[PDB]
RNA sequence: UUGUUAGGACCUAAACUCAAUAACGAAAGUAAUUCUAGUCAUUUAUAAUACACGACAGCUAAGACCCAAACUGGGAUUAGAUACCCCACUAUGCUUAGCCAUAAACCUAAAUAAUUAAAUUUAACAAAACUAUUUGCCAGAGAACUACUAGCCAUAGCUUAAAACUCAAAGGAC
């Protein structure tokens, strides 16, 4: 579901369409802004060891929130149980991996 | 019967370290196949039963070397954890 | 449309398939020295396509030659002959430890 | 066709050597052979102990003729070589000239997943 | 299948374990007189 | 038996046409390059040549009804020789019904 | 043009084949002078004549 | 998926198989880098606008005109 | 399983009346 | 300038010798190591008996004369017996695969002959008869 | 404004062409104990071992020689539909760059 | 009797390593060496009441016979051994002519040409799914690889193949 997005294969290594990149980023920040914009939570999502400090530290930057951690089962699904009767689900789930 | 005798099958004794030489023949008969032949031909193996182990023998030895791959492969990611906290 | 878009070929940079130490050689009957490099020097035995690194089809080959030699009268059968033992190694098997 | 003749014959004399190498290439002829080349490999010691004509032989000379001759004359040629007590062992061969070596680019990587295709089902 | 086959996750007796014992030992003791097992 | 069976002196169908144009070429030579010094396989393929000048208008053509008849001709003629001697041989029985039959399904397209 | 050149060359090599009246001549040039077919291999694939 | 193949490619194979990677190491971090083997590359053009049809007069060419600028072309067929 | 063995049976049965 | 573990090679000139004798003249010393009895039988070069023992000339009587310490008292006694017609050095042609195979060449050694090589006569047919049928237990 | 196509065509990374045998320049940005993790300007990192020769030198924000093998080291293995990668790229460290 | 024999004879039988190979053949089947003969074009699928083949075991006749081995005898074992284990030995395995026509004769996949998407795990497990074409075959289980019938070198045989009657299941995959 990948091949759309691939410009082509340098030598074995699949190149990605800037083009498009730039496009489909246009709106993914457009609907983030607009999402901000409203006052909505924002919470940024990630497993990537390496990133896992940068990506709180964008975060808190923000104003919004990071899961970088094990995710436990349920936490959206089930999330009454969780964090409590009246828990406010994320707005919007911005997954950098 | 024919062939010339002392030249097959034969290790010589360095030094008079008799155990030595013999158990370099062993390594010897043993890789080349010998020792398994004259176990196995003790009695009659019948030709249904010869192609099922060696087809088995086949499929043993390439799973055995993928796994061995797989594990090799992954060998020099087995390191020192460099996000200690994270 | 653009220039700089890339051009349809076939690889430049392929690399040439490996080839086997008797690639592209006679291998006879009457070339016992070439023969009695790939059997056992205590027991005279073929070695398989593992040890010796041959192809297929020069595997067959060194076997027909062999087995043709020990039926002529040109090559020992239960050994390497001792005037051979003097020659470069091209199997993969070491006897010691 | 064209045939390598491989003869073995029994270790002598030069005198008596040329002799059994003239009887045996006029065999050919007379077969309706057209003899190419002869060739002589050295005097030596054979891989291992051939009984012929009621003598056992240990050291014996390596020789090659190269020659044409009808399908139906390789049967007879073998047939008469067999019976002359100079030759320890005749080998009629098609010569190896004939086959032309073949021309190989290289190994290609055979997938394992079609060698399990090949042997799970063998 | 290969991955599928090998994975593989899922007074009689007393005359007859006399005779057993004894040639398993006989046997075994073979095995272990040569490298054929292992060097 | 046929008719026709090729001599001992001809060419080989390779040498056929080339030897001619030579000017001089020795008897040895010649000899070599007969049909004495040839497979039994070479031998046939002088017979359907023969055969197909003799009865196919364009003979250059192999692709025929009647030239492909005229090719199971020879190995019909060929496996029988062979079942001759091999009186036991069940793979050239089989190979000699099978292409008899083959010969007649094109005989009658041929019809 | 390759058959003709093919049937050439078979009519110079005839020259030097074997016949009765040269068989004695031949046979003692053949003894005078051995042959050897033997030849080895490297692990980098070059022939080694001895 | 198409296989990024340009014209160059078939010049810098060529100069990877005569004189190998230039002994000057790549710097994969500057934007504007020109490796030995764009150099060569560069010229290698510049001579075919000129018209010459002849790829060996183009290599060898080349290897003169670089030899003049001062850079080091080893000929490595080890 | 017992569909082999009642063939087997069954056969057994019919030689044994057939040597009678 | 290094040890061979080949053998010298038969008729050929060689510096090595053992008590002012060539390798060919050494004499040997036939073990056949079956599953059961293992015999030994020790030759001149010219195929003359010397010595014999077996583990059942010893004394040892049906599965005592299959074990490893049966085989090395037939070793030491065919060595007394060799050693006696006077043999120092010996050529060891071991036939057979059984459990006295390497103890009949211990007791050789412990006996007082000198073991100079070990060969391997054990019977390979290629292709030849048919073994008997395996055994159900 | 520069098009895509042309940037991917004058690349220095698609100027090196195959990766394997090449030579190349690092920076050491991550060090764990005796392991070195260089970015030469790739996708992924490579990891080396510090050289016992000069290990003082070997510190962050140090440029060195490599030379590299692959970009990203990835093997399919029997019963997979896709390639297994470890995230990391295999490279030679050589030594030090010469500042000059 | 045993062991050794670089002593002699034999040419019976079977073809180590190669083979970690996957070739050939319609299938059965086929891998010691050499030589001779030899596989080949019908557009493709689709055939019996015809033709030709068909592991092993078995039958007939004349030979062969190393080794193996139904049966048989001997020894042990056990409450019994009519078996398993040990020894001897025969039919038989081999050759030359026929005969018999049977296998879990199985890749438990009819052949052939497609397609990989039709938002197809379309049960599950095997071996991803599925369209079209032609033929063969199937219609609950047991009775039944049976009875009768016809054909066959087959005579305790093979192929063809029911009903009465009984049950409410039988069966398959997890
Ligand atoms: S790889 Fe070419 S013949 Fe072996
Ligand atoms: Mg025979
Ligand atoms: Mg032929
Ligand atoms: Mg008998
Ligand atoms: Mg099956
Ligand atoms: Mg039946
Ligand atoms: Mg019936
Ligand atoms: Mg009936
Ligand atoms: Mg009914």
């Amino acid at each position: 579901f990948m091949e759309p997005y691939i410009f082509g294969n340098r030598l074995g290594q699949d190149i990605i369409d800037l083009d498009q990149t730039a496009l489909n980023l246009q709106l993914a920040l457009n609907f983030t802004a607009h999402v901000a914009y409203r006052k909505g939570i924002i919470l940024f999502v990630s497993r990537n060891r390496q990133f896992s400090h940068l990506i709180e530290t964008t975060a808190q930057a923000c104003g919004e929130y990071a899961h970088t951690r094990y995710f436990k089962g349920g936490l959206l699904t089930n999330a009454q149980l969780l964090f409590g009767p009246s828990v406010r689900l994320p707005d919007l789930i911005i997954f950098l991996h | 019967a024919k062939h010339l005798k002392f030249i097959a099958r034969t290790v010589m004794v360095q030094e008079g370290n008799v155990e030595g030489a013999y158990r370099t023949l062993n390594r010897i008969l043993t890789t080349d196949g010998l020792t398994e032949v004259i176990s196995r031909r003790r009695y009659y193996e019948k030709p249904c039963r010869r192609r099922q182990r060696e087809s088995y023998e086949t499929c043993r030895r390439i799973y055995n070397m993928e796994m061995a791959r797989k594990i090799n492969f992954l060998m020099r990611k087995n390191r020192a954890d460099p996000w200690l906290g994270c | 449309s653009n220039e700089d878009l890339p051009v349809p070929m076939e690889n430049p940079y392929k690399e040439p398939l490996k080839k086997c130490v008797l690639c592209e050689k006679r291998v006879d009957y009457k070339n016992v020295q070439l023969l009695s490099q790939f059997i056992s020097p205590f027991t005279g035995c073929i070695y398989g396509r593992h040890i010796t690194g041959l192809c297929g089809k020069k595997q067959r080959e060194i076997t027909k030659a062999i087995k043709r030699a020990q039926k002529m009268g040109f090559m020992p059968v239960t050994y390497k002959d001792p005037a051979y033992l003097k020659d470069p190694r091209v199997c993969n098997i070491r006897y010691r430890e | 066709p064209r045939y390598e003749l491989a003869l073995i014959l029994k270790a002598m004399r030069r005198p008596e050597t040329a002799a059994a190498l003239k009887r045996t290439i006029e065999s050919l002829m007379d077969r309706g052979a057209i003899v190419r080349n002869l060739e002589s490999l050295g005097e030596r010691a054979l891989p291992y102990r051939i009984s012929s004509h009621s003598q056992q032989h240990s050291r014996g000379g390596y020789f090659l003729v190269d020659f044409y001759a009808p399908t139906s004359a390789v049967e007879n040629i073998l047939e008469h070589l067999a019976r002359d007590i100079d030759v320890v062992r005749p080998n009629i061969v098609k010569h190896p000239l004939t086959q032309e070596v073949k021309e190989c680019d290289g190994i290609v990587p055979v997938p394992l997943e079609e060698k399990l295709y090949s042997t799970k089902r063998r | 299948n290969l991955l599928k086959k090998f994975a593989s996750k899922t007074k009689e007796d007393s005359i007859r374990l006399r005779v057993l014992n004894g040639l398993l030992y006989k046997s075994l003791t073979e095995l272990l007189c040569t490298p054929q097992v292992s060097q | 038996k046929q008719d026709d069976e090729p001599p001992s002196s001809a060419f080989i169908k390779e040498y056929k046409d080339i030897i001619p144009n030579i000017e001089k070429v020795d008897d040895v030579v010649k000899r070599i390059l007969s049909l004495e010094m040839a497979s039994r396989k070479e031998k046939l393929k002088i017979k359907q040549e023969q055969l197909m000048n003799k009865i196919v208008e364009n003979p250059e053509d192999s692709r025929t009804l009647e030239a492909q008849i005229i090719a199971l001709t020879v190995r019909i003629r060929n496996y029988e020789e062979h079942m001759q001697k091999h009186r036991k041989d069940k793979a050239h029985k089989r190979h000699l019904l099978m292409s008899i039959d083959r010969r007649k399904k094109l005989l009658k397209i041929l019809r | 043009q390759l058959k003709e050149q093919e049937v050439l060359k078979l009519q110079e090599e005839a020259k030097n084949f074997i016949t009765r009246e040269n068989l004695e001549a031949r046979i003692e040039e053949a003894l005078d002078s051995p042959k050897s077919y033997n030849w080895a291999v490297t692990k980098e694939g070059q022939v080694v004549r001895n | 998926i198409q296989d990024i193949f340009y014209q160059e490619d078939q010049i810098r194979a060529k100069f990877f198989a005569t004189y190998g990677s230039g002994q000057k190491a790549f710097d994969l971090f500057n934007p504007n880098f020109k490796s030995t083997c764009q150099r060569f590359v560069e010229k290698y053009t510049e001579l075919q606008n000129l018209g010459e049809t002849d790829e060996e007069k183009l290599f060898v060419e080349t290897g003169k005109a670089l030899l003049a600028e001062g850079i080091i072309l080893r000929r490595v067929r080890e | 399983v017992l569909k082999i063995r009642r063939r087997k049976m069954n056969h057994h049965k019919y030689r044994k009346l057939v040597k009678r | 300038s290094r040890f061979s573990l080949y053998p010298p090679v038969p008729g050929q000139e060689s510096s090595l010798q053992w008590a002012g004798m060539k390798f060919e003249d050494v004499p040997i010393a036939h073990i056949k190591a079956t599953y059961n009895n293992t015999q030994i039988q020790v030759v001149s070069a010219t195929n003359a008996s010397l010595a014999r023992a077996s583990c059942g000339t010893e004394g040892f009587r049906n599965a005592k004369k299959g074990t490893g310490i049966a085989a090395q008292t037939a070793g030491i006694a065919a060595a007394a017996k060799a050693t006696g017609k006077g043999v120092t050095h010996i050529r060891v042609v071991v036939k057979g695969m059984g459990p006295g195979r390497w103890s009949a060449i211990k007791g050789l050694t412990m006996g007082g002959l000198e073991v100079i090589s070990i060969t391997d006569n054990t019977p390979v047919p290629h292709x030849g008869c048919r073994p008997r049928k395996a055994r159900r237990l | 404004v520069e098009s895509f196509a042309s940037m991917l065509r004058h690349s220095p990374l698609t100027q090196l062409g195959p990766a394997k045998d090449k030579l190349v320049i690092g920076r050491i940005f991550h060090i764990v104990e005796d392991d070195l993790y260089i970015d030469f300007g790739g996708k992924f990192h490579c990891v080396c071992k510090r050289p016992d020769v000069d290990g003082e030198k070997y510190q962050r924000g140090t440029r060195v020689r490599l030379r590299l093998l692959d970009l990203e080291l990835t093997s399919r293995f029997l019963g997979g539909t896709t390639d297994t990668t470890i995230l990391e790229a295999d490279a030679v460290l050589l030594g030090l760059q010469e500042i000059r």
